[PDB]
Formats: structure tokens, C-alpha cells, sequence
């Protein structure tokens, strides 16, 4: 009815004959994605998780966080988590060339929709992504002091923003992936389901922690283990990004403001993580403050709080309690 | 797909304006392909 | 400020004034070589106008999506549609 | 999605094949001549 | 050794930050320094050779006038003016200007420069001592490392 | 992008100023956003108000140390060639002054700002010394009241230096 | 690291509970569940 | 006696907590103090034995060059230069750099650690002019026990 | 009379011996944000005696506690050293 409804009941009326339509809930979710009514989608998912199929479901919301992630929409991603989302069997757009790269041809097809998006992302006019690896001044593997068709087509992978990102903590980062574990033969094994997504997580979240977007960041952090260590990492990274060298104009100086925002945000989260470790058995939490880390060079989180210069969490009293 | 009367459209402009402003905004964010009459009469026009 | 400037500095900024004098006395003047001018098309400001009304009613719609997220009408809402809703129930007892 | 915008004889002629090929339809009440008919058919069969 | 207490601790570090705004009061200061310098040590000392002792002259004076000392008793056995009153039958005319310019300088130094000073500090004392205790915290752990 | 033009926004303070002083060691540093490649970079190079403003400020500065020098040594018997240097560069700065005058939006919009009002005053407080010291250089009086008009030139020289 | 993830699900259920004790979300669940009153009470009228 | 009225009796207890303010600027100071005075005093005093004349040396004139009475001509008569310009003709060229440590004497200490009191006394007036009155009707009941 | 000595043995339990580290100091400053609480409540009960019957509020505040040894509570208050609980008009009414 035109007169007598809203002016914005018109995309639920066109998304509920969308909806009407069965046998295309890939674009039926795709349509709701862009028509960004989340409980009517919530509602039709747990309609068709009532009736009890299953199996477009799992055909259809891999392409539904791939076009999720591409499209920016928080909500739809936190939605799809806890339906069996299985991020690590995301596939991309279009379909990489051959580098002639032993270290690029172990990569498991879901990095390279990790560079799509990277590639999506330094698509726009004025980004800080490309202008920061034109400042780079690196190869295409990340290594220092090395600066083809091949460094132009694939500038964006993640092993070299993994080397911008292990420079841009420290001089003594040096992380490490593991992407033999991404196999059909280790199966049997079985915490592995856990490990798979969660370094598969915490490279979304380095895309997320490179793209100023907090509640994805918020999200793969929560899917992801070593929450304090990822937090003042994030804090650091995003301390980092606040000068580097490119956002020095008066025209980003808000951007980077912002930048200092999201920055204090995850500090607070890693004071709150501590918060509930000083709420309950703070001599355990004094063992974990103690603890020695893998992700550095054998340093704990207090030196990492220090390389990150993280003042709340020095602040805190069961830090302080470790200092004492 | 958008069906109408060719040379029988005859609307308030107010109306025609909510119509155009939901159809503008549905295919700004659907990205769909529309199908239509072919002719210049009417809400092929419109569309147009 | 320094868009103008002729930028020899100065003690020199008088050579460039030569040079400026000797531009003013042969171009827009007798035997001049050339003039160089720019204007822009219609389709491009007909681009810029309607990106321009576009903006307007994006900001329009943002700023009452941002009006209506503020305390105050949420407030003033809350009470207008509660008296609405105290209405349509002396209708519902009158109709019990 | 087919929207029928008021409408002639041909128009529900796409509409008839539209339900008939089981394609979904939405008609927009209030805005004219076949629009109304279809509204006022739905709305005499299913509405409560 | 003064990181230890609660209290000097934090001093040292809003001493730092007092610092950038001590060199930021040089680089304002050194316009007005300079150019009051040049004009006097010329009203004072016509007809005389350049050295090092005029480089002296452009920097000792005006430097410690802003500070309270005047040096009027120096500056009229310097401009050889005789009388009871110290400038009225002086050899030359253009040293009565000597304490003229000397009135628009401590009008732009000793009342204008350094209450601009105090309203930097203040404003310096209160972006450190917002957050004092984070950074004598930082500090124990920085005595502990 | 007015104010750095062809020059990206990666530059510093001693950056320019280091290229501004040696224009040989200009080309080493890339091009930021045979003959034509070199001389469309000293072209866009140059033709930056960023360099426009380092140029002003460093050749100020030279005026001000060069008056420096000028007004707190002894002036001569006659007229020294570094005076002769100030009269040829207060004419440039006189020139340029007009030619400020002509092509503006208006003469209360030049007269506006404080800066275009205290740089008169500088040209005609100059002016008045020189015209002060060469009606009779052959006097001390003279060089008396003329190192006494260039006192206020030298302040006010100083206090346009801070713009 | 049990322990982490223990105190991680407890400082995420701690913070739900601190950013629903609110003004601001107290005064939105508010205004959205008075619509919903509104919207089940013309759900009664059309009954009655 | 100053209790009984309600303006003099909070300004009793601000004294002794700007006192203890008063106690931290001692502890700053007395760095600088000694620092320049065995400076200076070593500068213009060299191959002279010790006593307690130096002693005094070292106390006597840091601590009152920095409340504006410069001794700048009892210095220049102490370093034995001699001229109208007060430092260019002396007997050692180390004397030289009697004014330049004085100059980051006074720079440490005349604008910078008395303008960092001036800010503890404006928070410290602010902690007690909050609750001024409490203490007045407190030091009432002590006036009447 | 157990209000103050609530706030007495708060504002001792908020220094002691045992808390000066650095690790407790939000929490011994918990200890002085309930020694306010108690000495609000006070001083509202002393405002209730200010609300009716202020003379016999007088008799209270002149009246000896068996709890000490034999002084009254404004003598109580300042070993307290409470300052909100000596600033009420009715204990300034009894000290003037
Ligand atoms: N597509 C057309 N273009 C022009 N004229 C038409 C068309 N279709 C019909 N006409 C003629 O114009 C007159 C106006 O009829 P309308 O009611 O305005 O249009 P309608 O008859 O509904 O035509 C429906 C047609 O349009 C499309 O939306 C749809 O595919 C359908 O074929 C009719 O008598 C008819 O003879
Ligand atoms: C902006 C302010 C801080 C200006 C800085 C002050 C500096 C540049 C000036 C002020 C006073 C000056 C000193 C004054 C006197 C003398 C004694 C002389 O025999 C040698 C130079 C020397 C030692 C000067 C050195 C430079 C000096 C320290
Ligand atoms: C805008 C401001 C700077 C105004 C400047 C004021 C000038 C024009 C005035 C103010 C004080 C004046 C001086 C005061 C007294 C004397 C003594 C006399 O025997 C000769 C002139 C002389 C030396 C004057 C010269 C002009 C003078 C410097
Ligand atoms: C508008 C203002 C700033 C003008 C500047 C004033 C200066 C340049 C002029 C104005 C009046 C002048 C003075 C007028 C009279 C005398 C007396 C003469 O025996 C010596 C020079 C002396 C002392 C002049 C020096 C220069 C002087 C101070
Ligand atoms: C941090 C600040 C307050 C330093 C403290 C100042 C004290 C330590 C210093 C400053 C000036 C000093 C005095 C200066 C002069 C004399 C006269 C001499 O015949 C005996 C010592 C005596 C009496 C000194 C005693 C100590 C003294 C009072
Ligand atoms: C980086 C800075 C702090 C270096 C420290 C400077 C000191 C230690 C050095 C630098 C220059 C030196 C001076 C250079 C020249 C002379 C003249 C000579 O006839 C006596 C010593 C004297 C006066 C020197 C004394 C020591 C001196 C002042
Ligand atoms: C970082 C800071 C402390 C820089 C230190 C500046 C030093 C190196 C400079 C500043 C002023 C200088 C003095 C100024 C003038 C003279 C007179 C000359 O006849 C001998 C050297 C002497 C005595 C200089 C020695 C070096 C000196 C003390
Ligand atoms: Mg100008």
C-alpha cells in the first residue's frame, strides 16, 4: 500500500518477495545483505535451521561472509558465526597466477581472498593501504632493502603485509604461519578445528586491524585465542598507524584521531580481560603476566605492553602486583 | 522486472516521486538488472 | 599568499619583474604569441550540481537519522506514544 | 521480482505468465487501474 | 633517583614537556632579543668598527633586562649623558630613545613573552597532572627494568 | 595538494631546503607525482609555493643578518656598496610591493592585513635613513640620525620576520 | 590458556551486562519495545 | 587568633599544605643550586684552596640570583675583567662563560621551576578553596575545646 | 555513634600498615568512597534530628556515650576527624 505504509517498508516488501522465491538463499542472502535487514534474514535462518536443512545453509554462507567481508557489514558477520561458518574455506573472487613461489603455492585459496580484499580495499582514490605500501619500499615476500609484474599483481598478498605489520610492532616480532596444518590428511587429530580457524581468524583480523574497522577486529579477536598478547599488538599497530609517515597532512588529521580511538579501545579490552584475571585467582594471572610468549622472542606480556606503550595496562594493580 | 500501463500512466507527482525515490534506491543498492517494455511511454519512461 | 609570487627572491625579483613587464608588453598587447584560458563543460557541472543535490538529501537523511538518535526525542517519542497507546486501550476497555 | 505498476490488459497478461512461470509479484495498491484490481482480488482471497 | 617517590617523579617528566615550551618561548623570544639588541648597541655606539664586543653588546643587555635587572644606571654611563636627571643633556639626541625602546621591550618581553609562559605551563601542568600516576607507574617499571 | 603540488606530501623542512640549496642533488630524489625528464623536475619542482615560501624566508633572513651587519657597523665617508645592495633589493622589494598593489582584489584588501601595512613602513622608514644619510654623507649628524631611523627600520625588519 | 578464555567469556558477558545498565540503551529498548506494545495492542484492537 | 574569621583560617591551612609544595621546590631547586654554585664557583675561583668561604660561595649567590637581584657587576668585579664591556678584556678566557651558565641557571630556575610552583599552588588553592569552610568550622570547635 | 565509628575505622582501615603498595590503591580508595557513604548517613540522621525537635538533638549531642569513656559524639566525630559531620548547622548550633 503507498499511501497508507512507509517510506521505508518498501525494500522489506521487495525482500520479503525475494524471500517468497525458493531455491537461490545465496542471493536471497545476498539481497538481504544489501538490503541490510538483519533480523528478517536471523528470522529466516533460524526458519530454515527450525525445518531442518542444513545443507544449503553451509553451501551458501561462505559466499555470504566472502561478499560480507567485501561489502563491510559487522552484524551479518557476527550473525554467521555460531551456524557452522567455517572461515577457513572461503574462496575468492577470480583466481590467482602462478608467481613461480614456493611460499606463495602453499597458500590455501583463502589468503588469496584475503587479497582480494586487500585488493578491494586499495581500490578506492586516497587510501592510506596504498600510499603505505608505496612507503613501504619492499619485495614482494617482505623482505627489507629489495626494491616487476609480479610485485605489481600480487603487491597486496598477506605474507607482506605480515612483514609490515611484524615491522611495524618492532625490530623483534618475527611471527609465524603454518599453512601445511590446512590439509585434508590431518583430520584425524582432534583439537584441530579450533586451530584451523583461529591464526585463520587473527589474519582477518590483520585485515582488520588495517582497514580501521573495530567491530570485526572485536570479533575475530573474540574467535581467536590470545586475547591480551592480540589486544596490545592491535593497540600497537594501530599507535603505529596513527603517524607511520603518510598521515602527516592536515587532511587526515581527524582519520588519525580516529586512529587513537580505536587504539585506546582495544587497550581497554586488554585491561578488562586483565580485569576479570584480577577478579578471580590473581595468582594465576601472576603466572600468566610471567608466562613467556611464542609470538616474540621469548619476552612476557609486560615487555610487550612496553614495546607497545600501553599506559592503562601498566596502570593496572595486577601488573603492578607482578611489578611490586 | 517492471510491468505497467504504456500510455495509460497517469499519476500525482507526489506518488510518482515515492515510486521513483523506492525504485531508485532499490536499484542502487539491489545492482539488478531490469527488464521493461521497450517503449518511451509511460513507466518505461519512468524507469528509464 | 604565495600562489602569486614571482618566485625569484629579492634581489633578484626584479629580473622577474623585467620578464614580467617584457610578458605584459608583448602578451594581452600588440604582437602577442599566444593566450591560454580554460572553461569548463556543461555535462560536468550538470554532474557537479546533481552530486551536489544528491549530498544534500544523503546529509539530510543522516541528520535526521542523527536527530532522532539524540536523547531528547527518543524522550519525547516515548511519552507521545505511550499517551497513543493509553488512547487505543480506553478504546480497547470501551470495546470490552 | 515483477512490479506492476496500475496497468492495462497486457500488463496483467505478465502478470498472469509471471504466477503462472512462478516468478513473485509485487503490486503496489493505491496507485491506479490494475494495480487496484489485483490489491482488491488479494485482499478479497487471503487477507484476514 | 627521583622516581622512586609519588611526587618527583612526575616533575621530572612535566620538566621535559616544560622544556619544548622553554624552546618554544626561544624561538619567540630571540625576534624581540635581537632586534631590540641591534637598535640599542646602534643608539648606544655610533661610528664604531664591528668586532665580537658588539656581538656582546647584541646579547648580554637585552638578554637580562627581561629578567628584572636594569642595567639604566650602566646604560647612562654608556651613552655619556651627564646630569641629575639621567637624560636630558646628553652629547647626542638619538640616545634618549635608549630608554624608549627599552619601554617596548619589556612591554614586549617582561609582561607579554612571560605571562604567555605561564599560560603555556598551565595548560602543560594540567596535561600532566591528568595523568601523573601512569607515568610514575611507567617510571617504577622502567627502575625495575 | 595547492600548496605541495607536483611534490606528493612526503617532504620535510630540510628536504626542500637541502634542494633548494644544491639543485644538482635535487635530481637523486625521485620524481613525486631525455632533457624534458630533468627540466620538468626543476620545473615542478620550482614552480611550488612551498619553494616560493622557503625562498622568501631564507632570502628575509638574509636581509635581516645582511642589515644586521650594516646597521651596527660604522657607515663610511661615502656611500658602501653594501647600501647600494640594500637600495637595489628595497627597489625589488618596492616593485614587488606594487606589483602586490595592482594584482589583488582591491586596495582595502590589501591594506587589510598587517603584514602589507608594516612592510610600507619599512620601505618608507628605509627610504627616509638612505635619503637621511645621502643628502651629506660627509657628516657625522648625519650618520647619527641615520642609524637612529634605521634602529626602528631594524626592529620593524624583525618584526615582519615573524611572518 | 583455558583460564584466558574463561576470563574472556566472563569480562564479554560482564561488559553486556555494564552497556545494557546504560541510560542510552535503557531509553532505546525502552521507545523500541513501546512500539512493539503499540504494534501488539492494534493486533487486540483488530480482534476486538 | 587568626581562626576566629572565616577568611584568614582556611588561608592558615592552605599555607601549610602550599608548605609542603614549598618542601618539593626545595628538593627540585637544590639540584641547580648546588650545580651551578660549584660551577661557578670553580669558574671564577681556580687555584684557590678549600674552606668555608667556599662554602659560602656556593650558597650565597645561586640562591639569590634567582629572586632578580642578578650580581652581575659584584661578578664582574670578582672576575677581575676589565673594560666597558664587562666580559671581553679579562685574564682568563674561562670567565667568559661566568654569565652563559648563569644564563641556563635563570633558565632553569627563574621561569621554569617558579612557574611550575605557581602551577602547584593553583591546584593546591583549588584542593583547599573546595572545602574552605569545613575547615573553618572545624578549627571553630577547636577553638572552643 | 556506629556511623562514625564506621568512617574512623574505615579511614584506619584505609592506610593501616598493609595497604601502601601500589597494587591496592584503587582499593583503599574504595575504603574511602564507603567511609563517605557511612558519613553521609550521619549526618542524615542528624539531619532528620534537624528536622524535628532540635533541642532534643542538643540533649543528643550533649548526652555521654557508655561506648567510650565518657564524652559525647562531636568528640566522637573528631577523633573520627569526619569534617561533614562537623559542618551540619546542628552540631554548629551546639559548638556556637
Ligand atoms: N508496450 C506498449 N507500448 C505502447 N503502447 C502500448 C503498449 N502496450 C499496449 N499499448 C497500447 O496502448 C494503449 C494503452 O494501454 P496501457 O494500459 O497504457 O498499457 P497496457 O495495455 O497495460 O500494456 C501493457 C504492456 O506494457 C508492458 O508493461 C507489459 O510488457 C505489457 O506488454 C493500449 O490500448 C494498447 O493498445
Ligand atoms: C632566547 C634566549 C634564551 C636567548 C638565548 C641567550 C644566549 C643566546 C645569550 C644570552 C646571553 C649571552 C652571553 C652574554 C655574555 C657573554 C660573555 C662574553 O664574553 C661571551 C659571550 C657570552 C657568554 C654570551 C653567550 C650567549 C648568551 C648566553
Ligand atoms: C607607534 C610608536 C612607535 C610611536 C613612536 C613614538 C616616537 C615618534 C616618539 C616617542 C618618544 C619620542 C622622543 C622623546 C624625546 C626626545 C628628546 C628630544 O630632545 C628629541 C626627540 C626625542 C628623542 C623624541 C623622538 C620621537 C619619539 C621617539
Ligand atoms: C610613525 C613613527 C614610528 C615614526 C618613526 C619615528 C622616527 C623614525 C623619527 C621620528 C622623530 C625623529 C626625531 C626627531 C628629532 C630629533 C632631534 C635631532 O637633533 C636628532 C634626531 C631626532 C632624535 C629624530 C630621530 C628620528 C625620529 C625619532
Ligand atoms: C632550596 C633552597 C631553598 C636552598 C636553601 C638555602 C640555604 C641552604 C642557603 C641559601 C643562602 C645561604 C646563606 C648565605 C649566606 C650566609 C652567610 C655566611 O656567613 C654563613 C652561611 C649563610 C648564612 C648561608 C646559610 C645557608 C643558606 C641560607
Ligand atoms: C657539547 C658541549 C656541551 C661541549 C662542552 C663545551 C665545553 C666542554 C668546551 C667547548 C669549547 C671550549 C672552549 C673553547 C676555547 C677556549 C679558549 C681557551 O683559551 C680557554 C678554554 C676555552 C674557553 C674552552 C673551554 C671548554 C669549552 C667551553
Ligand atoms: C648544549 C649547550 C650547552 C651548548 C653549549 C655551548 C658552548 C659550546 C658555547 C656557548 C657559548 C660559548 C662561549 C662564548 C664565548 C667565548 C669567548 C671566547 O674568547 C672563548 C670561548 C667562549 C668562552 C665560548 C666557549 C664555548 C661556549 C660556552
Ligand atoms: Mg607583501
Amino acid at each position: 500500500s503507498l499511501q497508507e505504509s512507509g517510506i521505508d517498508e518498501f525494500d522489506d516488501c521487495i525482500l520479503k518477495a525475494i524471500f517468497s522465491s525458493q531455491g537461490k538463499l545465496g542471493n536471497k542472502l545476498k539481497q538481504a545483505m544489501y538490503f541490510d535487514q538483519l533480523d528478517v534474514a536471523k528470522r529466516a535462518l533460524s526458519e530454515a535451521s527450525k525445518n531442518g536443512q542444513h545443507n544449503e545453509i553451509a553451501a551458501c554462507i561462505n559466499d555470504n561472509l566472502m561478499a560480507a567481508m567485501m561489502h563491510n557489514k559487522p552484524h551479518f558477520v557476527e550473525l554467521y558465526l555460531g551456524f557452522d561458518a567455517k572461515i577457513y574455506e572461503l574462496k575468492p573472487s577470480e583466481e590467482v597466477a602462478k608467481t613461480n613461489i614456493t611460499a606463495l603455492d602453499e597458500l590455501p585459496s583463502f589468503a588469496l581472498a584475503i587479497e582480494e580484499l586487500y585488493k578491494r580495499e586499495a581500490k578506492k582514490p586516497h587510501s592510506h593501504v596504498q600510499r603505505l605500501v608505496s612507503l613501504s619500499n619492499t619485495d614482494v615476500l617482505g623482505r627489507h632493502y629489495r626494491v616487476r609484474d609480479l610485485a605489481n599483481t600480487r603487491a597486496y598478498n598477506v605474507l607482506r603485509m605480515d612483514q609490515i605489520f611484524a615491522r611495524l610492532v618492532s625490530k623483534d616480532f618475527s611471527v609465524n604461519r603454518d599453512f601445511t596444518i590446512y590439509d585434508s590428511k590431518y583430520d584425524k587429530v582432534p583439537g584441530i578445528q579450533f586451530r584451523r580457524t583461529a591464526q585463520a581468524s587473527h589474519m582477518l583480523f590483520l585485515w582488520a586491524i588495517c582497514l580501521d574497522r573495530f567491530r570485526m577486529a572485536r570479533h575475530f579477536w573474540l574467535i581467536g585465542d590470545q586475547s591480551i598478547i592480540n589486544a596490545l599488538v592491535a593497540s600497537r599497530i594501530l599507535e603505529r598507524l596513527s603517524t607511520h609517515r603518510a598521515l602527516q597532512g592536515p587532511h587526515l588529521a581527524e582519520e588519525r584521531a580516529k586512529m587513537q580511538h580505536n587504539a585506546k579501545k582495544f587497550e581497554e579490552l586488554a585491561v578488562g580481560v586483565l580485569g576479570e584475571c584480577h577478579g578471580s585467582d590473581s595468582h594465576m594471572a601472576s603466572e600468566m603476566l610471567h608466562s613467556k610468549n611464542d609470538m616474540f622472542n621469548k619476552k612476557n606480556a609486560i615487555n610487550i605492553a612496553y614495546d607497545a606503550k600501553s599506559l592503562a595496562f601498566l596502570s593496572h594493580p595486577a601488573t603492578q602486583s607482578v611489578i611490586n | 522486472s517492471v510491468t505497467g500501463g504504456a500510455r495509460n500512466f497517469t499519476l500525482p507527482p507526489r506518488l510518482e516521486t515515492a515510486i521513483a525515490k523506492g525504485l531508485r534506491l532499490a536499484a542502487q543498492r539491489t545492482n539488478a538488472w531490469v527488464v521493461t517494455g521497450g517503449t518511451n511511454t509511460g513507466v518505461m519512461k519512468l524507469t528509464g | 599568499e604565495y600562489k602569486d609570487r614571482p618566485f625569484l627572491p629579492a634581489p633578484f625579483i626584479l629580473l622577474a619583474h623585467v620578464h614580467m613587464l617584457f610578458m605584459r608588453l608583448l602578451r594581452l598587447c600588440g604582437v602577442h604569441t599566444q593566450e591560454h584560458e580554460k572553461i569548463q563543460d556543461d555535462e560536468t557541472k550538470r554532474k557537479i550540481t546533481t552530486f551536489e543535490a544528491l549530498n544534500t538529501d544523503k546529509f539530510l537523511r543522516r541528520w535526521e537519522r542523527e536527530r532522532q538518535e539524540m536523547l531528547e526525542a527518543r524522550v519525547k517519542m516515548t511519552n507521545d506514544n505511550v499517551v497513543q497507546a493509553m488512547g487505543m486501550m480506553d478504546q480497547l476497555l470501551e470495546h470490552m | 521480482v515483477t512490479i506492476v505498476v496500475q496497468g492495462g490488459p497486457g500488463t496483467l497478461g505478465t502478470a498472469l505468465q509471471a504466477v503462472r512461470q512462478g516468478t513473485p509479484i509485487v503490486v503496489v495498491d493505491g496507485s491506479g487501474l490494475a494495480a487496484d484490481v489485483l490489491a482488491y482480488a488479494y485482499n478479497f482471497m487471503h487477507n484476514p | 633517583y627521583y622516581a622512586l617517590s609519588k611526587n618527583l617523579g612526575p616533575k621530572l617528566i612535566m620538566m621535559m614537556e616544560m622544556m619544548k615550551d622553554v624552546s618554544t618561548f626561544v624561538f619567540l623570544l630571540l625576534i624581540f632579543l635581537i632586534g631590540y639588541g641591534v637598535a640599542a648597541q646602534s643608539l648606544l655606539s655610533p661610528d664604531e668598527d664591528f668586532s665580537s664586543r658588539t656581538f656582546i653588546g647584541v646579547l648580554f643587555r637585552p638578554y637580562f633586562q627581561i629578567y628584572g635587572e636594569l642595567f639604566l644606571d650602566d646604560l647612562n654611563s654608556e651613552a655619556n649623558c651627564l646630569g641629575d636627571t639621567p637624560f636630558t643633556e646628553c652629547s647626542r639626541e638619538t640616545v634618549r630613545m635608549v630608554p624608549f625602546f627599552l619601554a617596548v621591550y619589556i612591554l614586549g618581553s617582561n609582561v607579554l613573552l612571560v605571562n604567555l609562559l605561564i599560560a603555556m605551563f598551565n595548560d602543560t601542568y594540567m596535561k600532566v597532572q591528568e595523568a601523573a600516576e601512569d607515568l610514575w607507574r611507567k617510571q617504577n617499571y622502567e627502575l625495575c627494568a | 595538494a595547492d600548496w605541495y603540488g607536483h611534490l606528493k606530501s612526503v617532504t620535510s623542512f630540510w628536504a626542500v631546503l637541502f634542494a633548494f640549496f644544491f639543485p644538482f642533488f635535487v635530481l637523486p630524489f625521485i620524481n613525486f607525482s631525455g632533457a624534458h625528464r630533468l627540466r620538468r623536475k626543476f620545473a615542478k619542482f620550482y614552480s611550488a609555493p612551498y619553494t616560493r615560501f622557503i625562498s622568501d624566508l631564507l632570502s628575509h633572513f638574509v636581509l635581516c643578518v645582511v642589515t644586521s651587519y650594516f646597521v651596527l657597523d660604522k657607515l663610511e665617508d661615502t656611500i658602501s656598496a653594501i647600501e647600494w645592495i640594500l637600495l637595489v633589493w628595497f627597489v625589488a622589494l618596492l616593485l614587488e610591493e606594487l606589483r602586490q598593489m595592482i594584482f589583488c582584489d582591491g586596495i582595502a584588501e590589501y591594506i587589510s592585513d598587517t603584514w602589507n601595512r608594516l612592510d610600507l613602513i619599512m620601505i618608507t622608514l628605509f627610504f627616509v635613513g638612505f635619503f637621511t644619510h645621502a643628502s651629506d654623507p660627509s657628516n657625522q649628524d648625519s650618520k647619527v640620525v641615520s642609524k637612529g631611523i634605521h634602529a626602528f627600520l631594524v626592529v620593524v625588519l624583525w618584526l615582519r620576520f615573524m611572518r
